[PDB]
């Protein structure tokens, strides 16, 4: 009956949790303590690239680390060059209540969405010589929240109706849905090797896919409230997470469990983005009192602080190669620091 | 498709006038830059003119400067060319080029046709070795074209731009900046060389590729061709 | 409210019934992975202005 | 610049090109006025919608009633069918007799949805019912069960409606409900300048999540209806959606309008149902203008910071499209008196 | 030995310091008694320049009474000098100031809106007040021509491409609000520079008998245009602007 069925998630529940703490013999701090700190990280401000008329909601780094997207409520989609700050290409859209954007990893497409319900693919690449709409995937039933190349072929797209989905350019389909789940999905990442990927919901859990069976493996519950960014580290088995509690949080794959905790008092603003170096060193997080810490990872201590813009910080990315991180504001600029 | 049609021309009585137009279709006119090239009944490719999108830089060559004026019209898709005092060297066949700049762009893709006009009754120099070299198919053959001045400029990239006419046909890009293959064209073509010195490199030549290459520079006005060398069978 | 309940059994089992390994053996794996590539991370060590694409 | 080369400069011109056009489009989409509209369920929004598009864009061509009969049929037919099921819903018997197989046959011939034109014996059928006491006793007993409000008038014309030979009205594609996923935009050139208007519906999330995106607008207008006031109560829901949209911390500097629509259907129920089973501290008389002036006093008692901001009130019937012309009027003449810059 | 004619003959000169007192006191109440305009940042330009211009008139004639009264060299001289100095460079960074907030909100957009903006602004303010203060130094062949040239030759044209610049924008947006406006600095920076110019051009030659009456009574004429000038400087902004005026007699 139901009530035998509670009892047994109950157990179940219990079990997991019981064999988790079991191999939990030693924590990650005391293993690093003996490793010498980084030390102090001053970064200064290179770009001031200003061409936005309102706020900015996304942006995304090209493969080859040097163009940029960026996506604002005025309507526009701008494509700029970070070595000589020009623009490339500005784009109108259909819809100006766009929330989302990326860059296709061969540099020929780009993705946008937002409260209309609709991803947008755009082909950078054509004999007329000016951008144009290619496709338009309709099929979600709340508004799109993050959407990710896989490849020039196939894109996954979150969205506040509880699923995700993988998609077939070509054909006007869903080749996979994702429903076990039961917030609402507010961010996404994929793996380096573009197999598994994560999203981190409104119901303080995150999960973990499999692309080709889509069904969900590990399950982790350690937030007191909403997430609301998510990030995979380089090496493929950890990652990180950051939510309204004003907290990222460290979880590792192999030993499906928790590992660290970064918090600091004073602090009592939520997080809109993070980002890890490409040595796994450095953990970007942004916040809503208009500034940007910098975390070493493997210490819980505090490395800096990035604070050049006027409002809340609202996007963040790094490069390929290593190089600059870039941050987007409310505040309608955009800022490369290095 | 993309497309762009001549007309006019004609016999002229020296010291006279005429206009040439040129009208576009196909594709977003007013967002591009137009050149005007010319050729000559024997002699090689000679660059003319060139209008920039808003009309708002203009550039003559060397010896048709205050004669000749180069203009657009943005809602009509026509490029006109005003031509006054025609002297008795001016006997050529007049082309119309699109060429865009960004960063990753091709320039010169497109050519179009040509109008046959009959007059009669400090820069670089970039030379070709101009000979016919006589080939077979099946064989592997290269094609030099020597520099006057360096390329490479500061920022990394170099200037050399390739291009193939078949006899009776119009000129088609084939390489820019020494490295990058033009779309539709096979990847059986290379490119390769430092700076003053530049070679063209073709593998397991098939056939309908016989005719007339030229190395062309882009990096400063006015822009200048080379003699052009002759593969024949 | 009987479909759902029921499904949910068989993925807590097989969320169940996988194989771990001991925390520390992954903070050793982490910690490994993080010093051998301290030499390429520009932003961990400011590389002269030299070799800088944006000084 | 000197160390620029010969194809940055045509970059750094093209740049300039796009930073001019994108100045040009941004302030000249700067000057224009943004309403939105929010509240509950069945409010009245889309109505209010396609009256804008009706009095200050253009009519509706005959065309357009050819695709909107599908869906007006589809609107009775679930009408009838929920009657019918309401009916045995709460076990009330009736003097059907003969009707009571005709109704049984009918329930079992509903489920052909051809959607095309409904069959003549189905027709008469549904028009001999509807002349039985019991079921039209059924239909004002008990507000209980979710009845569509506009069941009055489809069901009371059905000698016209049915027949093969039917095309709709204006009246008839204004009281049309559809509920439809997604944001709908209207925008339209009224008093020599440009207006705006959307209407969040649909979206079945969470709504905190989303409505930072509408800061600084340059007007909210909120539908209330009013016939609601003892249907499962939903004013008390209204109340506490008004409570949290007000008091925001995003709409600080925005004048916030109600519209109270279904006007005529309160004026037309006030005389059976006091008021008291909606407010329990209600003690005047069942009058139509004073228990109006109760729900205003009432309502309105929920803004903190009364000084700042004051709610701007109007009593509408979105149905009736000559209400609604005036109302905008006004509302627009005091946004622009509003708005002296 | 300077400027006594006109001090000695006692006549109007209270009246310049009536119509000096009057103006700085009426621009300084419109800019202060309305929130500081919507809180500008240009008012607090035009609010800097009537505190030097008021600094100017108020030592002008106090200092030669004094001396009047009291029976110098050194002193009177260095107080003068500092004084005119002061005032000029004053005038000419704040004029300068207000040319950049008219070039940058017209190329640029102000609908992105800032945060303490005039916060900030105030330490850069002061920083014009020591620049100036500093480059009256000597005072407080060389000094001369200095003045004539970075006091001449600056303001001429960083209006003249701010005109340019001002001229073509009317062409592009067509708009109502940036013509009155760029009228009225127009006229007021063409004005400035006409009027200043002459007195520099006589200090200048002067610098570079006949010589000594010519070049006293250029100095003199000068000085006395100056000082009226100084007086009525505002009164440009009433005959254009109007505002000032109606917002002026409505908190009175
Ligand atoms: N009789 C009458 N019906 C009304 C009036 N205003 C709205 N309605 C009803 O409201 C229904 C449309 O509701 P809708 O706008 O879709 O609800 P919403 O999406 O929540 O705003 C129609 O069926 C109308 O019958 C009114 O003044 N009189």
């Amino acid at each position: 009956e139901l009530d035998q069925l509670r009892q047994e998630a109950e157990q179940l529940k219990n079990q997991i949790r019981d064999a988790r703490k079991a191999c939990a013999d030693a924590t990650l701090s005391q293993i690093t303590n003996n490793i010498d700190p980084v030390g102090r990280i001053q970064m200064r401000t290179r770009r001031t690239l200003r061409g936005h008329l309102a706020k900015i909601y996304a942006m995304h780094w090209g493969t080859d680390s040097r163009l940029l997207v960026s996506a604002s409520q005025d309507g526009k989609l701008i494509i700029w060059d970070s070595y000589t700050t020009n623009k490339v290409h500005a784009i109108p859209l259909r819809s100006s209540w766009v929330m989302t954007c990326a860059y296709a990893p061969s540099g020929n497409y780009v993705a946008c969405g937002g409260l209309d319900n609709i991803c947008s693919i755009y082909n950078l690449k054509t004999r007329e010589g000016n951008v144009r709409v290619s496709r338009e995937l309709a099929g979600h039933t709340g508004y799109l929240s993050c959407c990710r190349f896989l490849d020039d072929n196939q894109i996954v797209t979150s969205s506040g109706d509880t699923t995700c989905a993988l998609w077939d350019i070509e054909t006007g389909q869903q080749t996979t849905t994702f429903t076990g789940h039961t917030g609402d999905v507010m961010s996404l990442s994929l793996a380096p090797d573009t197999r598994l990927f994560v999203s981190g919901a409104c119901d303080a859990s995150a999960k973990l896919w499999d692309v080709r069976e889509g069904m969900c493996r590990q399950t982790f519950t350690g937030h007191e409230s909403d997430i609301n960014a998510i990030c995979f580290f380089p090496n493929g088995n950890a990652f990180a997470t950051g939510s309204d509690d004003a907290t990222c949080r460290l979880f590792d794959l192999r030993a499906d469990q928790e590992l660290m905790t970064y918090s600091h008092d004073n602090i009592i603003c939520g997080i809109t983005s993070v980002s890890f170096s490409k040595s796994g060193r450095l953990l970007l997080a942004g916040y809503d009192d208009f500034n940007c810490n910098v975390w070493d990872a493997l210490k819980a201590d505090r490395a800096g602080v990035l604070a050049g813009h006027d409002n809340r910080v609202s996007c963040l990315g790094v490069t390929d190669d290593g190089m600059a991180v870039a941050t987007g504001s409310w505040d309608s600029f955009l800022k490369i620091w290095n | 498709d993309v497309q762009l049609v001549e007309s006019g021309g004609g016999l002229v009585q020296p010291g006279g006038s005429r206009k040439l137009s040129c009208s576009a279709s196909g594709f977003a006119f007013s967002s591009f830059g137009m050149h005007w090239v010319r050729q000559a009944p024997e002699k090689g490719l000679e660059w003319v003119a060139y209008i920039s999108s808003g009309s708002g830089t203009i550039y003559y060559a060397d010896t048709v400067k205050g004669r000749f004026t180069i203009s657009r019209d943005d809602p009509k898709n026509t490029l006109f060319l005003q031509m006054t005092s025609l002297r008795s060297e001016d006997t050529a066949m007049y082309y119309c080029v699109r060429s865009i700049y960004y960063y990753g762009s091709s320039p010169f893709d497109f050519w179009g046709q040509g109008t046959t006009l009959t007059v009669s009754s400090s820069d670089i120099v970039m030379t070709q070795a101009t000979s016919s070299v006589p080939v077979t198919p099946g064989e592997s053959v290269s094609i030099s074209c020597r520099s006057s001045k360096s390329l490479l400029h500061s920022n990394g990239n170099t200037y050399l731009y390739w291009f193939l006419q078949r006899p009776g046909q119009s000129p088609q890009l084939l390489i820019y900046r020494m490295s990058n293959l033009a779309s539709g064209v096979p990847d059986r073509f290379s490119g390769s060389g430092s700076g003053t010195a530049f070679t063209l490199t073709i593998s397991r030549l098939e056939a309908e590729d016989v005719g007339v290459y030229y190395c062309m520079q882009h990096l400063e006005y006015p822009l200048t061709f080379g003699a052009g060398t002759k593969l024949e069978l | 409210s009987i479909a759902q309940a029921r499904k949910l059994v068989e993925q807590l089992k097989m969320e169940a019934n996988i194989d771990r390994i001991k925390v520390s053996k992954a903070a050793a794996d982490l910690m490994a992975y993080c010093e051998a590539h301290a030499k390429e991370d520009p932003l961990l060590t400011p590389v002269p202005a030299s070799e800088n694409p944006f000084r | 610049g000197c160390t620029l080369s010969a194809e940055d400069k045509a970059a750094v011109e093209r740049s300039k090109m796009i930073d001019r056009n994108l100045r040009e489009d941004g302030e000249k989409a700067a000057r224009e006025v943004k309403l939105l509209l929010l509240g509950a369920g069945e409010s009245g929004k889309s109505t209010i919608v396609k009256q804008m598009k009706i009095i200050h864009e253009a009519g509706y061509s005959e065309e357009e009633c050819k695709q909107y009969k599908a869906v007006v049929y589809s609107n009775t037919i679930q009408s009838i069918i929920a009657i019918i099921r309401a009916m045995g819903r709460l076990k009330i018997d009736f003097g059907d007799s003969a009707r009571a197989d005709d109704a049984r046959q009918l329930f079992v011939l509903a489920g052909a949805a051809e959607e095309g034109f409904m069959t003549a014996e189905l027709a008469g059928v549904i028009k001999r019912l509807w002349k039985d006491s019991g079921v039209q006793a059924c239909f004002n007993r008990s507000r209980e069960y979710q009845l569509n409000d506009s069941a009055a008038y489809y069901l009371n014309d059905l000698d016209r409606i049915a027949q093969p030979n039917y095309i709709p009205t204006q009246q008839d594609v204004l009281r049309t409900r559809v509920k439809t996923t997604g944001i709908v935009e209207t925008h339209f050139t009224f008093k020599d300048l440009h207006f705006k208007m959307f209407d969040v519906g649909g979206q079945r999330s969470e709504r905190k999540k989303w409505i930072h995106c509408f800061e600084g607008v340059t007007a909210i207008i909120f539908c209330v209806a009013l016939s609601d006031y003892d249907l499962v109560n939903r004013m008390h829901e209204s109340m506490k959606l008004f409570d949290s949209i007000c008091n925001n911390k995003w709409f600080t500097d925005t004048s916030i309008i109600l519209f109270l629509n279904k006007k005529d259907l309160f004026e037309e129920k006030i005389k059976k149902s006091p008021l008291t089973i909606c407010y329990p501290e209600y003690a005047g008389s069942n009058t139509y203008e004073e228990a109006a002036a109760y729900i205003q006093c009432q309502f309105e008692d929920l803004n903190k910071r009364k000084d700042t901001k004051e709610i701007y009130t109007h009593f509408t019937c979105a149905t009736d499209t000559k209400n609604v012309q005036f109302v905008f009027d006004a509302v627009t003449d005091v946004i622009i008196k509003n708005n002296l810059k | 030995e300077i400027y006594q004619l006109f001090e000695y003959t006692r006549l109007g000169v209270w009246l310049m310091c009536i119509v000096g007192t009057f103006l700085n006191v009426l621009v300084i109440t419109t800019i202060l008694y309305y929130r500081r305009k919507k809180k500008s940042p240009s008012d607090t330009y035009i609010c800097n320049l009537a505190v030097a211009d008021l600094l100017i008139v108020v030592g002008l004639p106090f200092f030669l009474e004094y001396a009047k009264h009291h029976p110098s060299r050194e002193v009177v001289c260095s107080g003068l000098n500092a004084c005119f100095y002061i005032c000029l460079f004053a005038g000419v960074c704040f004029l300068i100031n207000l040319s950049m907030d008219r070039y940058c909100v017209i190329v640029w957009g102000v609908e992105l809106n800032r945060v303490r903006n005039n916060k900030r602004a105030t330490c850069w303010v002061v920083i014009f007040w020591i620049l100036a203060v500093l480059m009256g130094m000597p005072h407080y062949v060389f000094l001369n021509t200095k003045v004539n040239i970075c006091g001449y030759l600056a303001p001429i044209a960083l209006m003249a491409y701010t005109y340019n610049r001002m001229v073509r924008f009317i062409i592009n947006y067509v708009g109502k609000w940036h013509m009155q406006t760029l009228h009225v600095l127009l006229v007021v920076v063409v004005s400035f520079a006409s009027f200043w110019f002459p007195f520099n051009l006589a200090l200048f030659l002067e610098s570079i008998d006949t010589l000594q009456n010519v070049i006293i009574f250029c100095l003199y004429v000068g000085q006395f245009l100056a000082y009226v000038r100084a007086c009525l400087n505002p009164g440009i902004y009433i005959l254009v602007g109007t505002q000032m005026r109606k917002d002026m007699w409505t908190t009175l």
